[PDB]
DNA sequence: GTGCGGA
DNA sequence: TGCTAAGCGCACCTAATTTCCTGACGGCAATCCGCAC
């Protein structure tokens, strides 16, 4: 019955998962929606409601913890390991495994649909952000929760975009073979995880987290994205990242 | 009935750390003035002093070995060092992510109510804001010291001092006012009738003028180097979030046998602490025993077990059944 | 030759014996896979795994296992203690060959060389060309479970990772210019807890670099810039009655501070902090007046325009008269 | 009932050394007047005189050597060198980072509280503030001096000063007031009468004008020239250089009547002057200290003081299994 | 409470 | 409390050659493995 745009300005986030398995950097555009719909889904319990339909991911400063040898790599850095359970939970050393952490400032663009969007639904998302996460990582601060109109009224950074365009039209023989050559033409792309796709049907295991929902046995899927600045957007709509689920495939894609 | 522990269940910590920033500073010009602190590259020579088998010591005794480090110190114009960082309070009954099973879901939440009910977590908050009182948060900071004073800010109102060099690294204090008003709030915040609570800590201690200052060392594993690596926070130096909380979490006085050692050590799962190599609570006074005798065997066990089940459910991790194929 | 090599890898008759009696007690236990779930965490109870023979698509706009050319297969068991098929699919014979190439079109090479050596060849290449399939089951504590979204509901999804398509793109990046990085945190003795082949050969892989551009990393500059100066003068006991300057001598005092700090630290508008109205109400409070005593101007003993807090400590309320002298000689 | 060293065992330092940083003044205004110094580029154009195989030195013995360089000098109008740094002293039973057996700690502790009833860490303060009242901390700057004089401050008392030229590098004065007075306040420093002590220190070398000033060099890895270190800008010294320079405090070594000189503390005796290891079967620090604590002997006072003097020094001291 | 098994 | 409005700021040509750029010794010890018997 109404249709707006919140945003969520100049966040920090400390010791944010950034491991995908072919991937170090960015988390997946996957836990950044699941927090978009976690804040629904806790606004829907204090009897308020709304609907988060799109995010725009906004990029103001990184840190990737680690540091920068004297050939220009990085060497990430992992925390001690402690008690793990299984079959040796009583030893004084655990085992190490694959792991890397970042930090990150970031902006935020909610597109929210319901019956009443005020600054009593901003008031509400401020006092319901002190008690979630983005990724793995914890908010330490955030400077000031407002609505928005227009594309000047947006602080200045770099947004995030699919790319789907530059990895169909090139090279050939595989689809890695296409990443690695659209990779060596233009400099300023990235590889990101934009979702899952199935490995099994759906059905009930013994083993689940919630025993009364369907399951299926999954694989992350890659694709290219890239930066565009604040000042040379065109419209709202094409920065906003969107679920979208065929038979079989669970994406996040910019329509 | 109930018969094991449910195939999943997970807690969260309640509470969270944010890393610590150092700053350097001087006395008289602490509440106007700081200066950034920053990290420094330094290489050694030195001699081959390990212990190495008679037939290698014939040919290694007297040959160099240069070493790559780094260090971190204060100027020569400045005296003190300030530490700045935050704690997140979050409630106990609502950092329960993940339990497959509903019946063991009623049954522990009906436990964390009787708590509630006796003793509303106000002696384990007691010793939290004690283990903010004495500056264990320091730990190669505090040794040769001539002020440590400690400033906590809750929302928009600081708190008076504390003098951290007048309160004993064994012993906890039951009656003083600051204390215990803070305690009580972290209690509220335990217990549900608060929904989160932000405590700003602001540490400043006088080492002397151009003194070493110890950072948190980094666990990096690569083959061309192999050096000392100390953490750099936003182009400073600084000290991670778990080492500030396991000091914050060293507050369990409730072991077997404590009459012959009388020390407190971190509140873990089989009691494990990484000083002494020998665990303290290996079989019938670990978790999850006790667990198992307070929720699936109803039974009335005594207050200090039930102080460690609940330091352990504020701790977090993954509490579950052994995990068959 | 397989000879000489099954004596490395441990008299000299009844060895060649051991290896070959423990090698057909395990080629049961060993499988094919492509995703395996023990490569996140080794301690997941089973041999949970998947093999995925389907097909590409080639212009879908997303990578996976099934859209790349991996090449090689993956072997895989629970144990350690049960994996020297592995080994022995991996002795490379005299051509240069893998056993694994000639045990397909059974080249005599190697019918003549295993049949003196054993007396089983049939039993074992009928166990190493028809093995079985890695099979999804069940589910674990330490394989990871997340919530999405389907069509007004939600399905639960158990993420298993990819081998194949790890070490095809540590290959692929060996020889190529694109940033990378290389990850050491796995042994030797947590890889062949993995229990799979291609895991114990690349256990220091090579991964993607997936970062905002290097303009937007932190440093000390960019952090000095979100901090703000306060004076090191107090007022409150200060020369001054009621926060008005009385002696005209204390205006060099409060000259003297503004230049000391906040001299080389210019700061443009948007790293400026804001200029509320209430810490000029707050100032008042203290003092009362209820209101400006005209006459008079809050000064902000540091500029808030070359570095200063919008608080309380940096102002001090001084005479127009004496104003226009302090916004002049800053200002030079 | 102890059996073996713990897997995990080290200490701390109890003589924390600070960097020193380096000054130009005059004698007769020392008092009132100092001056930064700072370091130069240099480059030079030599001869090649290294040692060559016969083939290559007939192809090049006259050809031009450039090669790069740092050096650190005084001005025309000083005369004299100001080096500052600072000591901070801490107790002995409260450095022990590391240990994974409880009965060790406990028998360490015992071992140290006995050497406080018989020697109340006397002997080895005495020697520690001798090196302090020699100036050995000035290695190549003490060659070449007029006058050198050493001062000594503790909290807001300055102690009356040293003359640097007529204390003997080989032999320990215990006579003197002024490092007695100084001695048993570091000694009670490490018995655990007092938390903590911070003494400074400042020195004035006459070397002329001109002269030059020889601080110290950054070791280098790859594939170097010469590099010297630079603190807070001016020139100065590391902390190791100063550091080694008060532990020449051991003359209990077995072949000492021979050669009559003090060494470094060190755990296998290693001179790297003179090229001789003294200490290295059943004198060591292993085989002594696993002959005080698994087998309960009481040892001569020399190896107590050695014992003790490498616990102030600090290092890793653990067994595998 | 042991010893296996690879790269 | 006010302190100007307009226009514009060259065309040419070049920027050296030789010789060489060190010899030594060394670059830590500890720990980070599930599973079937």
């Amino acid at each position: 019955m109404m249709k707006g745009y919140i945003l969520l300005e100049k966040v920090n986030i400390e010791n944010a998962n950034a491991f995908n398995n072919i991937i170090v950097g960015i988390p997946a555009i996957t836990s950044f929606l699941g927090f978009a719909r976690a804040l629904e889904r806790k606004l829907n319990a204090k009897e308020i409601a709304i609907r988060i339909n799109g995010v725009g991911l906004e990029f103001h400063e990184y840190e990737l913890k680690g540091y920068k040898n004297k050939r220009g790599q990085y060497v990430t850095s992992c925390p001690l390991p402690g008690s793990i359970p299984g079959q040796n939970e009583k030893k004084l050393d655990a085992h190490i495994m694959n792991q890397a952490y970042i930090d990150l400032n970031m902006s935020f663009l909610l597109e929210v649909e319901g019956p009443h969007v005020d600054m009593s639904t901003c008031k509400s998302i401020k006092s319901t952000m002190e008690t979630l996460r983005i990724a793995g990582g914890i908010i330490r601060n955030y400077k000031k929760i407002r609505l928005i109109d227009t594309l000047a009224d947006i602080p200045y950074g770099y947004f995030l975009t699919l790319r789907q365009d530059n990895l169909n039209d090139a090279a050939g023989d595989d689809m890695l073979d296409k990443m690695i050559h659209a990779l060596q033409q233009e400099d300023t792309l990235v590889p990101i995880a934009v979702g899952f796709k199935a490995l099994s049907e759906v059905g009930h295991v013994e083993g689940q987290r919630d025993p009364e929902k369907d399951h299926c046995f999954v694989e992350s899927i890659f694709s290219l994205g890239g930066f565009e600045c604040s000042k040379i957007l065109e419209d709202i709509n094409s920065c906003l990242w969107r679920y979208k689920t065929e038979e079989g495939l669970y994406l996040c894609t910019i329509i | 009935t109930l018969k094991s522990r449910p195939e999943n269940l997970s807690f969260a910590r309640c509470l969270n750390t944010t890393e610590a920033k150092f700053w350097q500073t001087d006395f008289l010009k602490r509440h106007t003035f700081k200066l950034p602190l920053l990290i420094t590259d330094k290489a050694v020579l030195a001699s081959k002093g390990h212990e190495m088998p008679p037939d290698k010591l014939e040919k290694e005794i007297m040959d160099p070995n240069p070493q790559k480090s780094q260090s971190c110190t204060l100027s020569t114009e400045c005296d003190t060092l300030r530490i700045d960082f935050g704690i997140k309070v979050l409630p106990v009954k609502e950092s329960m992510y993940s339990c497959s099973d509903y019946n063991y879901r009623t049954a522990i939440y009906q436990k964390i109510d009787e708590y509630i009910a006796e003793d509303g977590f106000l002696t384990l908050a007691k010793r939290y804001v004690n283990n903010i009182a004495n500056a264990r948060f320091l730990w190669r900071n505090r040794k040769g010291a001539e002020i440590i004073e400690t400033i906590v800010t809750i929302e928009d109102k600081e708190y008076p001092s504390f003098n951290s060099k007048s309160f004993n690294l064994d012993t906890f204090v039951e009656d003083n006012a600051t204390i215990n008003e803070i305690a009580q709030q972290i209690a509220d915040t335990f217990a549900g009738k608060r929904e989160y609570l932000n405590i700003y800590v602001t540490c400043f201690v006088k080492i002397g003028c151009a003194m070493e200052v110890y950072p948190s060392q980094e666990m990096t594993f690569d083959d061309d180097d192999k050096g000392k690596k100390l953490f750099k926070f936003e182009g400073s130096a600084g000290m991670h979030s778990q080492k500030i909380n396991n000091a914050l979490r060293t507050i369990d006085t409730w072991y077997p046998d404590y009459t012959t050692y009388e020390f407190p050590i971190p509140v873990e799962n089989y009691g494990a602490a990484r000083s002494i190599g020998i665990p303290f609570r290996p079989d019938t006074k670990s978790f999850y025993k006790l667990i198992d005798r307070m929720i699936l065997k109803n039974e009335d066990l005594p207050i200090e077990d039930k102080h460690y089940v609940m330091a352990i459910l504020i701790r977090g991790g993954m509490f579950s059944k052994k995990q068959e194929k | 030759m397989l000879r000489n090599k099954i004596l490395a890898a441990i008299p000299e008759e009844q060895k060649i014996n051991k290896y070959i009696e423990g090698l057909f007690q395990s080629i049961d236990k060993n499988h094919l896979a492509t995703h395996v779930a023990k490569f996140t965490e080794t301690n997941s109870p089973g041999n949970i795994g998947a093999y995925d023979i389907l097909s590409s698509d080639m212009n879908c706009g997303y990578l996976d296992t099934a859209n790349a050319g991996w090449k090689e297969p993956d072997i895989v068991t629970n144990d350690a203690k049960y994996k020297r098929p592995q080994g022995f699919v991996a002795m490379e014979m005299s051509d240069g060959r893998t056993v694994m190439e000639h045990l397909q079109e059974d080249s005599a090479e190697l019918r003549h060389e295993m049949e003196e050596l054993t007396d089983k060849y049939d039993e074992i290449r009928d166990g190493i060309l028809n093995m079985p399939s890695m099979q999804p089951y069940r589910t674990n504590q330490f394989i990871k479970q997340v919530f999405f979204p389907v069509g007004g509901s939600y399905h639960l999804l158990s993420i298993l990772p990819s081998t194949v398509l790890n070490y095809e793109v540590s290959d692929r990046l060996y020889r190529s210019k694109i940033p990378k990085i290389r990850l050491r945190l796995l042994s030797s003795n947590a890889a062949s807890t993995t229990g799979s082949r291609l895991v114990s050969k690349n256990k220091w892989p090579l991964v993607f670099q997936a970062l905002p551009p290097k303009f937007l990393e932190k440093n000390l500059a960019k952090a000095l810039d979100k901090e703000y100066l306060l004076p090191d003068i107090n007022i409150d006991e200060l020369g001054v009655d009621n926060g008005c300057l009385i002696d005209e001598a204390l205006l060099p005092l409060i000259i003297d501070e503004g230049k000391r700090k906040g001299e080389g630290n210019y700061r443009p508008r948007h790293l400026r902090d804001e200029r509320k109205e209430e810490t000029v109400q707050a100032f008042l409070d203290k003092y009362g007046y209820c209101n400006i005593p005209v006459g008079y101007e809050v000064h902000h003993i540091v500029p808030l325009s070359q570095g200063g807090a919008d608080s309380i400590k940096n102002m001090i309320m001084l005479s127009i008269e004496h104003h226009e002298r302090v916004t002049e000689a800053h200002a030079s």
